[PDB]
């Protein structure tokens, strides 16, 4: 189901599933540091 | 429940051929004309 | 009263007689659809009404 149309007033509307996806976690090793980075992988920056 | 002429035709103003008797009915429409 | 006489010749339909199944938008797809239809190619009966029927 990509498009509704709004019972009350006769609009075409998209709903579209917002932002999600997978967590990557970038670490060196445990013993060198503790340190970490997170990739959210296939979303934009300004989503997170 | 209608009962019909076994040559049912409509007389356009009246639709006295078409149905001899009219009893009980069971639902009812009335719109915008199909044909235009 | 009687006053409607008959004639009955046969034709083809060709492709008409497609309908949409479904009130559901659908763009951009080929999609398949098993629905009483009429036939692509029939003999379709072509009745002159002239003034059992
Ligand atoms: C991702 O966000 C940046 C923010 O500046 C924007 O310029 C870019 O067009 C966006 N890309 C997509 C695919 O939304
Ligand atoms: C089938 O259609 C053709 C073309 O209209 C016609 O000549 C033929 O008589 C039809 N056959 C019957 C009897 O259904």
């Amino acid at each position: 189901t990509d498009a509704v149309r709004d019972p009350q007033t006769l609009e075409i509307l998209d709903i579209t599933p917002c932002s999600f996806g997978g967590v990557s976690v970038i670490t060196p090793g445990t013993n060198t540091s503790n340190q970490v980075a997170v990739l959210y992988q296939g979303v934009n920056c300004t989503e997170v | 429940e209608f009962q019909f002429c076994n040559d049912p035709f409509l007389d356009v103003e009246s639709e006295f051929r078409v149905y001899s008797s009219a009893n009980n009915c069971t639902f009812e429409y009335v719109s915008q004309p199909f044909l235009m | 009263v009687n006053l409607i006489t008959r004639t009955q010749s046969y034709t083809n339909s060709f492709t008409r007689g497609v309908y949409y199944p479904d009130k559901v938008f659908r763009s951009s797809v080929l999609h398949s659809t098993q629905d009483l239809f009429l036939p692509f190619f029939s003999n379709v009966t072509w009745f002159h009404a002239i003034h059992n029927p």
